[PDB]
RNA sequence: UGCCUGGCGGCCGUAGCGCGGUGGUCCCACCUGACCCCAUGCCGAACUCAGAAGUGAAACGCCGUAGCGCCGAUGGUAGUGUGGGGUCUCCCCAUGCGAGAGUAGGGAACUGCCAGGCA
RNA sequence: GCUCAACGGAUAAAAGGUACUCCGGGGAUAACAGGCUGAUACCGCCCAAGAGUUCAUAUCGACGGCGGUGUUUGGCACCUCGAUGUCGGCUCAUCACAUCCUGGGGCUGAAGUAGGUCCCAAGGGUAUGGCUGUUCGCCAUUUAAAGUGGUACGCGAGCUGGGUUUAGAACGUCGUGAGACAGUUCGGUCCCUAUCUGCCGUGGGCGCUGGAGAACUGAGGGGGGCUGCUCCUAGUACGAGA
RNA sequence: CCUCCUAAAGAGUAACGGAGGAGCACGAAGGUUGGCUAAUCCUGGUCGGACAUCAGGAGGUUAGUGCAAUGGCAUAAGCCA
RNA sequence: GGUUCUCCCCGAAAGCUAUUUAGGUAGCGCCUCGUGAAUUCAUCUCCGGGGGUAGAGCACUGUUUCGGCAAGGGGGUCAUCCCGACUUACCAACCCGAUGCAAACUGCGAAUACCGGAGAAUGUUAUCACGGGAGACACACGGCGGGUGCUAACGUCCGUCGUGAAGAGGGAAACAACCCAGACCGCCAGCUAAGGUCCCAAAGUCAUGGUUAAGUGGGAAACGAUGUGGGAAGGCCCAGACAGCGUCGAGUCGGCCUGCGCGGAAGAU
């Protein structure tokens, strides 16, 4: 007859914006997240919805770094 | 037990699904401080031979290349529903 | 006839039943009732095969089923339209792919073996062979 | 220049555990007391201060040792992009890419700066 | 200052009935039939637990397995909404064979008689009545038998119009009510001069090689093909008898 | 409106698909400084039991997060002042 | 519903979002015309990236089977003030070792795809912006990945590519959507594609080696069977096997793998 299901969210649009290399100007987004699936690294601010955006222009380079190894986003300015 | 085989010119999966349609298969011996040696071996040959319990416990020779290398069985992997040798791991004794 | 006595979800996706089998030796017992063909086993097909092993070994050696039915298969009743929701779940499959050893069995001759698992083949939907335990 | 110790880093398990040693001159630790400074939702346990009689017991550092954790080929297998084929619920062939698991094996970290003890 | 929650929010402010109905549209979308499908249905088969004194397989076939048909109940919405007439009956059929009878046969837990079951077989044959709109069903009484299906659930430009399904009316029931019910009840317009195809008959033309009158041959086509009972064989075979 | 899956390893992605939540709460549950570290179990211990609080050990976040789910979180985002 | 002369160039969409909206309409996407501007864009190679799919795995969340170990717990005597002690058709957590399974599991993890950088070659600027004009917002089938449905439907709902739509020609008997291939016009020239070459009907009654005897080819499964071909390996055998009746003098026996056939196989003009 019925069904109790047939709800859904709108998709956030979430993920990597600028990947590795990529030349970014200061206040550009990087990567939207929910938590600290990345962390801020050099030149990286990390906002109130844990979005990280570029604090310098430069060049986004990922890195794997520290003793949990934890992926961390940096601005190469 | 002496088992003869030839150094596999090609590897990869292509090559060694073309042994198998030739019944043959892929083996390889590795083992001591020598380099692995890909070879290829008989496939009804083998097959009869490891039938015995013996193959898989007694230093085995593999006539390769006309050199006698010892080995022993370390492992095989059966084709997964039929009869079958897919490939054997030889260890250098 | 085996089912999971609880599970996270009760309804799931089709699926597909590609591959081939993982459990394809005679891990337990001497000898081995092998999928050839794919497909699925219900819980139903499992008992019955398994009676008539069992029923053929007079309850002597050792059974093992290496297969569990933990899929839930979902029907449509009679005279209803497509949509409107899942149907219900009506019985629980195991997806075999060809070299799943799907029984097992130690402590008989391999003749009454051989037996037992012919009569068991019978009730199955899967073309099967006969295996014996290697040495490796 | 070597050996030891402390501090701060690189690195983030080949670097971590366990288990057997081992070190007190110096350093480190415990330690010794508390009207003090400061402290305990009680307690000088911790934090803090004033100290140097004692001990390396614990911890800590160092060394040894595969019982682990960890790392890990080769080959094969799985998957798969493109093209093609079949008996098309699934596969196969050509070509390219090629795991995971497991196997052999590796493995008791290595390294920069400064300071101090000793030789 | 908004459950403007129908949440991009028609108005400050809004429920129903129509079988008395009407228009514009749609096969974009249902009801019939066709189609695709075959879950379901029906029919085969495989395995053989067991029932069958004993004995799986005479007969039956648990638990399970694999098909076939298009054949029920459905699914889908592809054809038709500038209309593809509908249940049942009547008339007239035609095909399939999964065979009801009759024919041939194997096995039988087949003495005989008479069955059971399976195989072959589609030539022909295959009830009348009571009740009900019925198909069906039950019942009575026949029959060698009263087959099962397909054919637009064959057949309304062939008939009927009892049923379904307009407008009238009533009951029960629901509703404040209009009205409504796949509840019931009484009443209630069934058109078509056949062009083409097809079919049943019946001529005209020309052809068939000079014309004409007859008698033929037979390629080919069609029709037909059912069966009871009694007696004899013989109260024999068979049977303890019956 | 939110979360997950479907969703084919960027984003997005349908169905009367599969599962759950929201229409708030909080002047602290916000800011900052300083400090702190969980579940669970074992051994012992007034009442006291399976489970209270105390002590030690094992364990190492298997806890916690004002409220769903996911992703986070020890430098804690968890706990106290 | 209908919308009337001609030729030339380009050429969609059947999507998203919203809508008392759902066969309407609007913005955006896609078409066209114009203007303007960067190697602007595409392919490939190389380089920098993130990933959590396929696959895999089982530490985690769940599920699962077997074995070991056994904290405890039922089922019950003897005891019974309070207790205890043997004891089980026994049911058994944790832990340990083995085995699987997962869309909403992940201590792993591709191919591809995507984003960015660089470099050639090639491409009618193929790109982006702005402006004039739209149409379209019923899609269909096929392939691949899926949800739903019965891995039913010429079913339904997404993703992605192809074709049809809006595409003729050749092939698939006939057959939008499959295969080959994109028709500017003319030719009684030639070469090919898919597909074909005995006759209908264009081209091999072509060559060589095999298989099949079922008209299999040219419909159908489990399953059944000394059909028949090939391969590897055995048992027994002139100390006489196998079958028939010690005799008899040559092979015999039945599993394995595989090629092609056979039964299974009933429908209506
Ligand atoms: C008028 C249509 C009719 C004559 C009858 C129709 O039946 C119906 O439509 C049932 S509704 C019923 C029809 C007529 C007209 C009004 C009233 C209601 N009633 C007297 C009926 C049986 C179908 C269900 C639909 C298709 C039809 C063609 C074939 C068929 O069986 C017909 C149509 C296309 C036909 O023209
Ligand atoms: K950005
Ligand atoms: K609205
Ligand atoms: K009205
Ligand atoms: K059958
Ligand atoms: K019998
Ligand atoms: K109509
Ligand atoms: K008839
Ligand atoms: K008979
Ligand atoms: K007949
Ligand atoms: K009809
Ligand atoms: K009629
Ligand atoms: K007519
Ligand atoms: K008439
Ligand atoms: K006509
Ligand atoms: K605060
Ligand atoms: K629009
Ligand atoms: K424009
Ligand atoms: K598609
Ligand atoms: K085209
Ligand atoms: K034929
Ligand atoms: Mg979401
Ligand atoms: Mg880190
Ligand atoms: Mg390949
Ligand atoms: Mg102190
Ligand atoms: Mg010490
Ligand atoms: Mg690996
Ligand atoms: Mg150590
Ligand atoms: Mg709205
Ligand atoms: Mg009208
Ligand atoms: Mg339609
Ligand atoms: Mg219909
Ligand atoms: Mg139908
Ligand atoms: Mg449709
Ligand atoms: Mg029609
Ligand atoms: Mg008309
Ligand atoms: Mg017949
Ligand atoms: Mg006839
Ligand atoms: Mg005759
Ligand atoms: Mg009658
Ligand atoms: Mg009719
Ligand atoms: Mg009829
Ligand atoms: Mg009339
Ligand atoms: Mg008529
Ligand atoms: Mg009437
Ligand atoms: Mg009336
Ligand atoms: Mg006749
Ligand atoms: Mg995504
Ligand atoms: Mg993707
Ligand atoms: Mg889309
Ligand atoms: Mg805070
Ligand atoms: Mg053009
Ligand atoms: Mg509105
Ligand atoms: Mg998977
Ligand atoms: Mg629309
Ligand atoms: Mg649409
Ligand atoms: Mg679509
Ligand atoms: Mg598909
Ligand atoms: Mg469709
Ligand atoms: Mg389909
Ligand atoms: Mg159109
Ligand atoms: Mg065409
Ligand atoms: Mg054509
Ligand atoms: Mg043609
Ligand atoms: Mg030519
Ligand atoms: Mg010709
Ligand atoms: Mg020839
Ligand atoms: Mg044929
Ligand atoms: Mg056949």
């Amino acid at each position: 007859g019925s069904t109790r299901n047939g709800r859904d969210s709108e998709a956030k649009r979430l993920g990597v914006k600028r990947f590795g290399g990529e030349s970014v100007l200061a206040g550009s987004i990087i990567v939207r997240q929910r938590g600290t699936k990345f962390h801020a690294g050099a030149n990286v601010g990390c906002g109130r919805d844990h979005t990280l955006f570029a604090k310098a222009d430069g060049k986004v380079k990922f890195e794997v770094k520290g003793p949990k190894n934890r992926k961390f986003i940096s601005i190469e300015a | 037990f002496t088992i003869n085989a030839e150094v596999r010119k090609e590897q990869g999966k292509g090559a060694s699904r073309r042994l198998r349609a030739a019944n043959k298969f892929p083996a390889i011996i590795y083992g001591g401080k020598e380099a692995p040696l890909a070879i290829e071996l008989d496939h009804d040959k083998v097959m009869n031979m490891q039938a015995k319990a013996e193959f898989y416990s007694e230093v085995l020779t593999i006539v390769v290349d006309g050199k006698e290398i010892k080995v022993k069985a370390q492992d095989v992997q059966r084709h997964p529903y039929k009869p079958k040798l897919q490939h054997i791991d030889f260890v250098r004794a | 006839m085996l089912q999971p006595k609880r599970t996270k979800f009760r309804k799931m996706h089709k699926g597909r039943n590609r591959g081939l089998a993982q459990g394809t030796d005679v891990s337990f017992g001497s000898f081995g009732l092998k999928a050839v063909g794919r497909g699925r086993l219900t819980a139903r097909q499992i008992e019955a095969a398994r009676r008539a092993m069992t029923r053929a070994v007079k309850r002597q050696g050792k059974i093992w089923i290496r297969v569990f039915p933990d899929k839930p298969i979902t029907e449509k009743p009679l005279a209803v339209r497509m949509g409107k929701g899942k149907g219900n779940v009506e019985y629980w499959v195991a997806l075999i792919q060809p070299g799943k050893v799907l029984y097992e069995m130690d402590g008989v001759p391999e003749e009454l073996a051989r037996e037992a698992f012919k009569l068991a083949a019978a009730k199955l939907p899967i073309k099967t062979t006969f295996v014996t335990k290697t040495v490796m």
